[PDB]
């Protein structure tokens, strides 16, 4: 609901949304947005729909598909370079998916912009060193650049406090031509505890393991910390519940 | 504070590719960009394109789109501009105005300026035409002495009395375009000293194509 | 792109007498996204406000920035001859930035009669190019001045090309030379060439004399 709700940010003002101890359903996020593009590095896709682990990181902007390539790890493409980062260490899932138009309550962005190139001039003018973004970390160039880039070809600069660094950070802001249809790109991180893993995929009873499918036969029954052989019978409620 | 200076004016024939060249004194380059800014004569100003050496962005107006090349090289600290198969009516007075950013579309600084003519004719190197000074004239208050030039085609011709050491009593009239392409300017000096004036040299002329300066004596006729 | 109107330019204003310069924009832009350029005759633009309210620094107080959204109005409190100049107004709210058609301030201090000065053609004209003549009006306010040639003391067609100084910061001093060319070979039958000048300056037309 919070990824639904609003606006998708740019990849540069990419939102967090974190789930430790949570059932998740991808099918459900699927039948949310059509998925024009979907990859995944580490990892099997059908393997991330079911399995459990320690935490689960979901992070949602609007993604143009035209310059998906660009947005990678392995990828030297400015917009990775300077915007979103995603941790090469944990299993990353990323999908771009493209609002239906039957979906509503998603705003579209005036124009998908992106951080062209992030650097930080030194104390010597002739000097400047260029800045790239870690992993994460919502960009180092973000605060200069406005939460959309009104033109193609922009120039940001602020000066650092002296002591430290007092040298002048630049930032590059570039746009591309809204899609006629909203094209949003997800990025997953996924974190694996050895002895902890809380979030998993929503459960469902198998017959054998529910007490409703077996009535009548005699069974073992295993349940919560409880082994005994016994017939359960459906009877009016006595006790406490 | 950076000083902007511009390249010396040139003439190219219609066509041919023309390079202004706008640099910063000391060879230092601050984190400002470079805004190149054609004004047309007797014309608002316009803006032909914006560039930031350090970010190292290139933009153009919609107008001047692919028949200018526009490069700035930090490290060099010389900002240069490429025009190629620009029309005869596109000459005009470049200007290169240090930008404060998007943010901040304004010029704290402009350079001294570089005049483009395209013209497919022929360059005539100038004629000064004698000093000729007045007969009559105040024996002590003031001596109207100029030595004219003419017969020159491409602007702009500087002349100045005492090699620009006396910038005061010289007037400099804009060049007047006859009927002929070759146009003339005047140049006059006011002196209480009847003859010779402050210093021994005056009338020194300096022409952008030719590169030749010239110095004169004004006789008392 | 914006279109926008500019005030006409050319006007007489006195010396300490506040000069409004107006800044209409066909389409409305932002109240802080505007800037005012002053250019003295042969100098490149400088900027005087940034932002259509604060000042540029070293740049006087006097010229204030006024007007927000549509009209932009640049107000001189005291007017001085340093000040006369053409004033640009550049709206940076929409790419491309649109510069100001420019107006024009004119500070005349006082009216000044006009100097006539006449230089007869030298020898060394005579021996290459063209001898001509040449007739100067210095020290003339207002610069427009009319000057017509006499030949041999006889009517001349007003063939003559006339410019004007720029005038100086402080001086504020207008001076006109008008040239007459003509061929070098064709000397013979003028014998006095003169230059007669009408204007505000002076009790009557001051004709000359060359002789020579």
């Amino acid at each position: 609901s919070p990824l639904l709700s609003g606006t998708p940010p740019q990849v540069y003002n990419f939102k967090r949304l974190v789930f430790t101890n949570c059932n998740y359903n991808l099918t459900k996020l699927l039948s949310l947005f059509s998925v024009n593009d979907f990859t995944c590095s580490q990892i099997s896709p059908a393997a991330i729909a079911s399995n459990c682990y320690s935490s689960l990181i979901l992070d949602y902007f609007s993604y143009p598909l035209s310059m998906k390539s660009d947005l990678s790890v392995s990828s030297a493409g400015p917009i990775s370079q300077f915007n979103y980062k995603q941790s090469f260490s944990n299993p990353t899932c990323l999908i771009l998916a493209t609002v239906p138009h039957n979906l509503t309550t998603i705003t579209k962005p005036l124009k998908y912009s992106y951080i062209n190139k992030c650097s930080r001039l030194l104390s010597d003018d002739r000097t400047e060193v260029p800045q790239l973004v870690n992993a994460n970390q919502y960009s180092p160039c973000v605060s200069i650049v406005p939460s959309t880039v009104w033109e193609d070809g922009d120039y940001y600069r602020k000066q650092l406090s002296p002591l430290e660094g007092g040298g002048w950070l630049v930032a590059s802001g570039s746009t591309v031509a809204m899609t006629e249809q909203l094209q949003m790109g997800f990025g997953i991180t996924v974190q694996y505890g050895t002895d902890t893993n809380s979030v998993c995929p929503k459960l469902e009873f198998a017959n054998d393991t529910k007490i409703a499918s077996q009535l009548g036969n005699c069974v073992e029954y295993s349940l919560y910390g409880v082994s005994g052989r016994g017939v359960f019978q459906n009877c009016t409620a006595v006790g406490v519940r | 504070q950076v000083q902007l200076v511009q390249s010396g004016a040139e003439v190219k024939k219609p066509g041919s590719s023309v390079k202004v060249s706008c640099k910063a004194s000391g060879g230092t380059f601050s984190s400002y960009g470079i805004t190149w800014v054609r004004q047309a004569p007797g014309q608002g100003l316009e803006w032909m394109g914006r560039i930031i050496p350090i970010l190292g962005i290139s933009r153009s107006v919609q107008k001047f789109q692919g028949r200018i090349t526009i490069t700035a090289d930090k490290s060099t600290s010389t900002a240069y501009m490429d025009l190629s198969g620009l029309t005869s009516d596109d000459t005009a007075v470049y200007y290169c105005a240090r930008e404060g950013g998007s943010g901040y579309d304004f010029f704290d600084y402009w350079g001294q300026g570089t005049l483009v003519t395209v013209s497919s004719a022929s360059t005539k190197g100038p004629s000064v035409f004698p000093l000729a000074p007045s007969s009559k004239s105040t024996s002590g208050g003031t001596a109207a002495l100029g030595c004219l030039v003419k017969d020159y085609f491409p602007e702009p011709v500087t002349v100045s009395w005492n090699s620009g050491a006396l910038t005061s009593g010289v007037h400099t009239f804009p060049a007047v375009l006859q009927s002929s392409g070759l146009y003339s300017l005047s140049s006059v000096v006011t002196v209480p000293s009847s003859s010779l004036g402050t210093q021994t040299y005056i009338c020194n002329v300096n022409h952008k194509p030719s590169n030749t300066k010239v110095d004169k004596r004004v006789e008392p006729k | 792109e914006i279109v926008l109107t500019q005030s006409p330019g050319t006007l007489s204003l006195s010396p300490g007498e506040r000069a409004t310069l107006s800044c209409r924009a066909s389409q409305s832009v932002s109240s802080s996204y505007l800037a005012w350029y002053q250019q003295r005759p042969g100098q490149a633009p400088r900027l005087l406000i940034y932002g259509a309210s604060s000042r540029a620094t070293g740049i006087p107080d006097r010229f204030s920035g006024s007007g927000s959204g549509t009209d932009f109005t640049l107000t001189i409190g005291r007017l001085e001859p340093e000040d006369s100049a053409v004033y640009y107004c550049q709206q940076y709210g929409s790419s491309p930035w649109t510069f100001g058609q420019g107006t024009k301030v004119e500070i005349k201090r006082t009216v000044a009669a006009p100097s006539v000065f006449i230089f007869p053609p030298s020898d060394e004209q005579l021996k290459s190019g063209t001898a001509s003549v040449v007739c100067l009006l210095n020290n003339f306010y207002p610069r427009e001045a009319k000057v017509q040639w006499k030949v041999d003391n006889a009517l001349q067609s007003g063939n003559s090309q006339e410019s004007v100084t720029e005038q100086d910061s402080k001086d504020s001093t207008y001076s006109l030379s008008s040239t007459l060319t003509l061929s070098k070979a064709d000397y013979e039958k003028h014998k006095v060439y003169a230059c007669e000048v009408t204007h505000q300056g002076l009790s009557s037309p001051v004709t000359k004399s060359f002789n020579r």
